[PDB]
């Protein structure tokens, strides 16, 4: 019935460096019950460590588990590409419960995002739709403050975000920014801006349109 | 003052009997929980009632320690079968498989045990009726 | 080697019962061990539902009490789920798990994806995405593809019928109002749009539906 806090949330690390994640319990646990899995997207979690600090059969000498009590850890000597993935903790005590969870991502040098927009296609407004699309490419890190100005004004209503997942091969990420707004609501005003700040400049990237102009 | 009555000896010799009839009624019926309890208390007091004669056997026979160490293979037996339900839940409540695998094995001593005993009662009784 | 595997109905109605199948090969389940339903929610939180062991006692998770139970069919060597009045937060993907020593879960089924909703079977509208060029230029050029109001899970995007595979990016979809929406951007070389065709193609197999959207530029009327 213990609860099992992991630290980080999420956290990125070079290729080569030393990485460690901790699992937290509200109460103390018998080191024999507390086990480790490794779960990548796609598939099913994979048993990594058992009782605390036994490495499961597949799993690289990089790997070792240690703790007692109310705090153990997950630690990776050096990190390699293919340890990218989300370890979760478990435990037994009176039930089964599991830890919140460590996405560890890989870090690269900090990209800029590649920004686009889209007015709502001639096809979606004769249906009586208006979604304005942009999309913000291959940035690091994920971090970013994306924002909607419609002439001039700042909306967040009918915005939504989604993201990808860090690239298998560049190591970056991207997400798509959606304002889906009404036939009418969308005639209602003229420029329409998609604005990111990201890490790489103090200069905020801004594509823009004006829809009278189309 | 040894309470060797006959009405003792034919208890003894029942109670092999009735021993080995406990593991088959658990095995076959589908006891759940109050007709389960009742089926182990039954095995309780017929484990205890054979766990007086072994003790006595012993004392006699060249005195304790010495006998015990000749019928080992008797032991098995002299474990209520109670006892063993009970621990094997435990020790599968608690995940311990390994554990419930070599309990397992123990409870397989135990019929074998009780089926060595059965044989010679049955043994013993055919002497007392048609002595040979 | 042991293996499970997961089968069941993939969406399930709010207010009804959700059942899925865990059928092992490899090894009994009345030999040792637990078999457990583990389950995952879109956000990714594991949650252990309950098991059934070796002897069959049962075991759940005290959140889930009044509204599951497993059971099992020895001569099939399959265990079974029942999750009974469902609702929108039962919707997750399924894990039928073995429990080892310690309740070191060591074999995991693939899981199964199940989704609870009132809502109804419906082809996406998809919409091409083409660039308004206002002061846009540059090497490279991003296009796109919208494909909205769509159910259930999933839909699958290509380009070119796949032969446009490098440079692009499916989002995952997100629940507008019941129905999920997701768009897909390819970026090409300037020298390749618009002078050659791009054409997103979009398949729902629940409506049996596939749909192939050229992007045009801005038409010239």
């Amino acid at each position: 019935q213990i609860v099992l806090t992991q630290s980080p949330a999420i956290m990125s690390a070079s290729l080569g460096d030393r990485v460690t994640m901790t699992c937290t319990a509200s109460s103390s646990v018998s080191s024999s019950y507390l086990h480790w899995y490794q779960q990548k997207p796609g598939s099913s979690p994979k048993l990594w460590i058992y009782s605390t600090s036994n490495l499961a059969s597949g799993v690289p000498a990089r790997f070792s588990g240690s703790g007692s009590g109310t705090s153990y850890s997950l630690t990776i000597s050096s990190m390699e590409a293919e340890d990218a993935a989300t370890y979760y903790c478990h435990q037994f005590h009176r039930s089964l419960t599991f830890g919140s969870g460590t996405k560890l991502e890989i870090k690269r040098a900090d990209a800029a995002p590649t920004v686009s927009i889209f007015p709502p296609s001639s096809e979606q407004l004769t249906s009586g739709g208006a979604s304005v699309v942009c999309f913000l490419n291959n940035f690091y890190p994920k971090d970013i403050n994306v924002k909607w100005k419609i002439d001039g004004s700042e909306r967040q209503n009918g915005v939504l975000n989604s993201w990808t997942d860090q690239d298998s091969k560049d190591s970056t990420y991207s997400m798509s920014s959606t304002l889906t707004l009404t036939k009418d609501e969308y005639e209602r005003h003229n420029s329409y801006t998609c604005e990111a700040t990201h890490k790489t400049s103090t200069s905020p990237i801004v594509k823009s349109f004006n829809r009278n102009e189309c | 003052d040894v309470m060797e009555h006959p009405l003792v000896e034919l208890g003894v010799s029942y109670a092999a009997l009735l021993s080995v009839i406990v593991v088959v009624v658990e095995y076959t019926m589908q006891l759940s929980g109050e007709y389960l309890v009742r089926l182990y208390l039954v095995d309780l007091i017929l484990v205890i009632i054979l766990w007086a004669d072994y003790a006595y056997r012993a004392y006699k026979s060249g005195d304790p320690a010495g006998y015990v160490k000749k019928t080992l293979y008797e032991i098995p037996a002299l474990v209520p079968a109670g006892l063993l339900a009970l621990i094997e839940g435990h020790l599968a409540g608690l995940g311990l498989f390994r554990l419930v695998r070599l309990l397992r094995f123990l409870r397989i001593l135990l019929i074998i045990s009780r089926g060595s005993k059965f044989l010679s009662a049955i043994a013993d009784a055919a002497d007392k009726l048609v002595p040979r | 080697d042991v293996q499970l595997q997961e089968s069941g109905p993939g969406l399930v109605k709010p207010s009804q019962s959700l059942s899925l199948t865990c059928t092992v090969t490899g090894y009994s389940i009345t030999n040792n061990y637990a078999w457990n339903w583990i389950r995952q929610f879109p956000g990714n939180k594991l949650e252990w539902m309950g098991y059934i062991n070796y002897s069959g006692t049962t075991s759940y998770n005290p959140s889930l009490k009044s509204r599951i139970s497993i059971t099992r069919d020895t001569s099939k060597n399959q265990f079974f789920l029942q999750l009974n009045s469902v609702t929108t937060e039962d919707t997750a993907t399924y894990f039928c798990v073995r429990g080892y020593d310690y309740f070191a879960m060591d074999y995991w089924g693939q899981g199964t994806s199940v989704t609870v909703s009132s809502a109804k079977t419906t082809p996406p509208s998809v919409y091409p995405l083409a660039p308004g060029s206002a002061a846009q230029t540059n090497s490279m050029v991003t296009l796109g593809c919208l494909v909205k109001g769509y159910f259930p899970e999933p839909v699958t995007v290509t380009w070119n019928s796949g032969s446009l595979s490098s440079g692009v990016h499916t989002f995952p979809a997100v629940l507008q109002s019941d129905l999920y929406t997701l768009s897909s951007s390819v970026t090409v070389p300037s020298s390749t749009w618009p002078s050659e065709t791009v054409t997103c193609n979009v398949a729902h197999p629940a409506s049996s539906t596939k749909v192939d959207k050229k992007i045009v530029p801005r038409d010239c009327g």
